[PDB]
């Protein structure tokens, strides 16, 4: 899960 | 698998959760789906109380997100407005 964007 | 619907109102600091996944993101298996990694204390999602870490979002309002890149699912969640229907699988 290299890229984790907070929404 | 369980299938759940969760409606959220957008808060000042957004929906109150984080997503990993997407077709362009590393993962174990055939499983490239968008999923919850964190739910923020006192955020919209935690206040609603239904959403859990590891949830797979299949759909955001009327926009399908089951076969998209990480960026398409981020944009869909950002562009979805003040009231958001999350169709998840746990």
């Amino acid at each position: 899960s290299y890229l984790v964007t907070s929404v | 698998y369980e299938y759940e619907e969760i409606t959220l109102e957008r808060g000042n600091s957004g929906l109150g959760f984080s997503i990993a996944g997407g077709t362009d993101n590393p993962h174990i298996g055939d499983d490239s789906s968008i999923f919850i990694t964190k739910i923020i204390t006192g955020g919209a999602a935690a206040q609603d109380g239904r959403l859990r870490v590891n949830d797979c979002i299949l759909r955001v309002n009327e926009v399908d997100v089951r076969d998209v890149t990480h960026s398409k699912a981020v944009e869909a969640l950002k562009e979805a407005g003040s009231i958001v229907r999350l169709y998840v699988k746990r």
